């Protein structure tokens, strides 16, 4: 059964290597919003 | 308060926020003259009112 855990633990990787695209992107996203509350804030000031 | 104060702050510095107080001040003399001027049309009118008799 030592070869078979292998494919989990890739599957893991696999999986988790997304979760890091996920994370950069709400990132980006957070980044995008807060330049934008930069705004409302400085138009509201 | 400081619950909701994190809330809906913003991170943006301070010192331009306060600032808006002069655009506002700049938007509000507009009124505020329209205000005296039409205050004045309507004493204007009022003297001749009292001037007719």
């Amino acid at each position: 059964s030592n070869a078979d855990l292998i494919s989990y633990f890739s599957k893991t990787a696999d999986e988790m290597e997304e979760m890091m695209k996920k994370f950069e992107k709400t990132i980006t996203e957070i980044e995008a919003h807060l330049t934008g509350v930069e705004a409302h804030a400085m138009a509201m000031q | 308060d400081v619950d909701t104060y994190l809330s809906n702050l913003q991170t943006k510095t301070t010192l331009s926020m306060i600032a808006d107080g002069l655009e506002r001040s700049a938007r509000d003399f507009d009124a505020f003259l329209e205000e005296n001027v039409t205050l004045e049309w309507e004493a204007q009118r009022k003297r001749i009112y009292q001037h007719f008799g």
